[PDB]
């Protein structure tokens, strides 16, 4: 089998330089037939060819970013570091890396990628309030009911439910762009009626670029 | 260990070499020539089964002591490329032509493609013997010796 | 360096055959690949080296390479094949990989339900801040061309509103969020608030006050 | 044996303007065609080999095309040197055959001719036989035909005839007419003429003379 | 550059065997086609044979086998033609050709400048000269004409001039035609304005090299004596 994970920062200001790594594991470099290569996404446009390398420290650039990019290797602990510089705001995107294979010149296997993303702003950590089922929000027995967090920056953030125990009736809504600019997404639950004094929700928000880990319990609201 | 051809003239020709590739190795591949234009009868090169004193025994070419210091070694075509794909239309090679012996005789150079040299019109410039050479990044080395003469010659 | 050219987009009714074209100038000889990905997600091989098939691709998908064409079909199309599909190459010029510029295919037909409508405000800590947002949520609807209207007692409300492109998830449906922030006590200040939805004519419309519990 | 034809037996081309000349094949010769020039009194030179090629120093005025058996040579402007004979040869299969040839001539207004009759001196008739002479000078073009009318009747097998090239400077031709008799021949008979038919003439003309004429 | 050389004219009698050379230099011999080319007033223009002056190969034209030998010399670098008993149909010019490149199969590259073989039963013979006499019969527009008859001479060729180089303007000598008997004739004739019918003395000047004769001789006007 072949696994390969990606890993760097997410957020570049204007202008920066921008590193990140991708890793290896099922193969060795060592073999004449694999070549590891970057490429990149805008949103809702081409997959865009960025770099290759092969075993014997040949680059292969893009034409249309040649001068600003560079790509290295490590036989010994299975690693390959990109450097790409001067970040610009239209640059955001989400970066994979990929494997190629010189018996068929195509990728034959993938990784997951990253989020690389350019803005004048700083780290912020989750403003988490729950959610409580309303009375016209219960339709055939099911009430939903949910963890919100706005104020936040950036993306994304990972939400466990019950410790990702719960798989099945959970509605995790993209994020939102406001006109402050500002991210904010709820993770709601629907459950029957009968089971809505009885069950625990629990969300716990895990926030990767500020390492938050952040746990709020939801109840229905109660008149007072 | 040689190859025996036979050819007419007015009949075009091809001589292919036995490669045993592996994707990924850079590789270059030579050819060469020593000709028999002066060199006729039995002074011509031939082949000849030469046997060891107790165990081997394999097929070689003899030339004449007169006909090998008249004759010169020379490079016709060099090769270069890396082994890559299925298809013809995907694979680039680079090419160096420093053969100047065709040149004065205002013939036609031969054709050279990746293990295949190939000539259209035979005439009695073009016979001799031919030596082809591959090498690669990992130190694998490999040759092989053609030799092409004028037709009827074999059963005499 | 070689230029490679397919239509944007191409729609299929349901249950059809689809063809998507990958041409250019002398094709045949070239070898020409098929990536796939969907929506959020790592993209995947489908179709190698003129048509053979790797382990777990489906066996709906079909190459077939020669002259100036290689086409791409596949039959008994449900939504779930819904996805970007690019045609890619070896260009020897520049002797590097070479992708197009995406193929999306549409499925039209789905059986057609009406939208699921939801309103929450926002939590007492989070009018203890001083801040106010309420959440409109739509589920479970096709197709996704909804028009998102808060009315105050009928007034239409335009200062703060938010309304996003619906979003695809696992069961091949659309789903909505919009959002609406004002001071808690602009909040308390109003009578009704309703967040109406409009999805092909039928209007489903949830309306909160105040006055009342959440 | 493979024959060839040249087309066509004569040209008449004015200064600046062009020629086209074809040259036929019996079987197929495939692009083994050569085309030489050759003037009056030199060795001929190669002009065009392999039916496409040019050879070193010759001018582009002169483009050869053509193939299987039939091959054609175009020039665009004729330069004053360039009025000669054209040949056309292949070497595909042995016996390797040539073209009778084709002249290209200068074209000019028509002009009539100059007539002369000479008759025999007294030194030829004492030393043996006799010889009169009829003259045609500065005439274009070349076709005209002259006889010798021996007392009141057509003679004939016993003339010679000779033409020179074409004029340097007017392009007019000259031909001379000799007619051969013995001594008592000469004098058996008493009058002697001779009969010019040209294109260029209204009507044939005709100058005769008698024995003891100055 | 490229150099290719023939012997001088031959006259000969039949019966009698003969050898032609060509010689080439400028390249090397070894590695070219060298051949020979036969041109006769009344048959065109026809191809003979070729050589390769390294194995010394030969190829001759189907007709032409059996009738002539064709040699190379590697050392002087030079091509022989060789016949067997010269017949009276062998008086025709020569060439010898290189190719315009080393394949057999091309066209003919570099010529030479010819050789003339005549073969006839006559002997020497020196010309007769003749007046063609001006006239008032010979009037055409007030000019007259007049001229010189050379017979009966052998072999080719036969200068003439007129007035030792003076009236060299309007002068026209037409060529030479082989008679029955073996002996060829021409004339040259040239035109005066009939102001100066007895002013100008008219003397035409007749040389031949190989009977070594030079003869002047007088036009003027026939008197009716």
């Amino acid at each position: 089998q072949i696994t390969l994970k990606e890993s760097g920062p997410t957020l570049v200001k204007p202008t920066q330089t921008l590193t990140l790594t991708c890793t290896f594991s099922g193969f060795s470099l060592t073999n004449t037939e694999m070549t590891v290569g970057w490429i990149r996404r805008p949103p809702g446009k081409a997959l865009e060819w960025l770099a290759l390398i092969y075993w014997d420290d040949d680059k292969r650039y893009s034409p249309s970013l040649r001068s600003r990019l560079t790509i290295t290797k490590d036989t010994s602990k299975n690693q390959v570091v990109l450097k790409m510089t001067n970040m610009d705001p239209v640059d955001t995107a989400t970066y994979y890396c990929a494997r190629l294979s010189l018996r068929l010149l195509t990728f034959d296997y993938w990784g997951q990628g990253t989020l690389v993303t350019v803005s004048s702003a700083s780290t912020k950590g989750p403003s988490v309030f729950p959610l409580a089922p309303s009375s016209k929000s219960t339709s055939g027995g099911t009430a939903a009911l949910g963890c919100l967090v706005k104020d936040y920056f950036p993306e994304p953030v990972t939400v466990s439910w019950n410790s990702g125990a719960l798989t099945s009736g959970v509605h995790t809504f993209p994020a939102v762009l406001q006109s402050s600019g500002l991210y904010s997404l709820s993770s709601v639950v629907t459950v029957p009626s009968s089971s809505l004094g009885t069950q625990t929700y629990i969300c716990n928000v895990n926030h990767k670029p500020s390492n938050t880990k952040v746990d709020k319990k939801v109840e229905p609201k109660s008149c007072d | 260990r040689l190859i025996e051809v036979s050819v007419e003239e007015n009949h075009p020709f091809t001589l292919r070499a036995p490669i045993q590739r592996i994707y990924g190795v850079r590789y270059t591949e030579t050819w060469s020539f020593l000709p028999s234009l002066t060199c006729t009868g039995d002074a011509a090169p031939a082949i000849q089964h030469i046997c060891l004193k107790h165990t081997t025994c394999f097929q070689d070419v003899v030339v004449d002591v007169d006909c090998a210091e008249n004759t010169k070694e020379d490079q016709l075509a060099e090769i270069s490329y890396r082994f890559q794909g299925k298809k013809e239309a995907d694979q680039p090679w680079i090419v160096v032509n420093t053969s100047t012996l065709f040149d004065e005789l205002e013939l036609d150079p031969p054709e050279i493609e990746p293990g295949v040299l190939k000539v259209l019109r035979t005439e009695k410039q073009y016979l001799g013997v031919y030596i082809w050479n591959m090498r690669g990044s990992d130190g694998t080395s490999t040759y092989a010796t053609f030799l092409v003469t004028w037709k009827g010659d074999e059963k005499t | 360096s070689y230029v490679v050219t397919q239509p944007p987009s191409v729609s299929v009714a349901p249950r059809q055959t689809a063809r998507i074209t990958c041409g250019g100038s002398n094709i045949g000889s070239k070898s020409v690949h098929w990536h796939q990905q969907k929506p959020g997600q790592a993209p995947v091989l489908v179709v190698y080296d003129d048509s053979d098939r790797p382990s777990g691709i489906p066996e709906r998908f079909s190459g077939s390479n020669s002259g100036n064409t290689a086409t791409l079909t596949i039959t008994r199309v449900e939504a779930g094949d819904e996805a970007d599909y690019y045609c890619q190459v070896w260009d020897s010029s520049g002797d590097h990989p070479l992708f197009g510029g995406g193929t999306k295919l549409t499925v039209l037909g789905q059986p057609k339900a009406n939208p699921t409508v939801t309103l929450f405000p926002p939590s007492s800590e989070e009018l203890q801040a001083n801040k106010a947002t309420l959440v409109c949520l739509i589920s479970d609807f096709y197709p996704g061309a909804v028009t998102v209207a808060w009315k105050a007692d009928g007034s239409p409300v335009k200062a703060g509103v938010e309304t996003t492109k619906p979003s695809k998830q696992s069961n091949n449906k659309y789903a909505a969020s919009s959002y609406l922030s004002l001071t808690p006590e602009q909040w308390k200040s109003h009578r009704s608030y309703s967040c109406q939805v409009t999805h092909e004519g039928s209007t489903v419309e949830k309306t909160v006050a105040p006055t009342e519990c959440s | 044996e493979i024959v060839m034809t040249q087309s066509p037996s004569t040209l008449s081309v004015s200064p600046g303007e062009g020629a086209t000349l074809s040259c036929r094949a019996s079987q197929s010769v495939n692009n083994d065609l050569a085309w030489y020039q050759q003037k009056p009194g030199q060795a001929p030179r190669l002009l065009i080999n392999g039916a496409s090629t040019r050879a070193t120093g010759i001018p582009a005025r002169f483009t050869g095309s053509g193939s299987g058996t039939e091959f054609t040579l175009t020039i665009s402007s004729l330069q004053p040197e360039d009025f000669a004979v054209y040949f056309c040869q292949q070497y595909n299969d042995w016996p390797r055959t040539f073209g009778q040839g084709t002249k290209v001539e200068i074209k000019r207004t028509v002009a009539a001719p100059s007539v002369f009759i000479f008759p025999p001196s007294d030194e030829q008739l004492k030393s043996g036989t006799a010889s009169v002479v009829c003259l045609l000078n500065n005439f274009y073009p070349r076709e005209a035909k002259v006889q010798w009318k021996v007392d009141n009747a057509l003679q004939s097998g016993n003339s010679q005839e000779s033409v020179t090239e074409q004029d340097s400077k007017d392009s007019t031709y000259s031909l001379s007419s000799t007619l051969t008799l013995s001594k008592a021949d000469y004098e058996k008979h008493k009058v002697y003429a001779c009969e010019v038919t040209h294109q260029g003439l209204s009507s044939p003309v005709t100058k005769s003379f008698n024995r003891g004429e100055c």
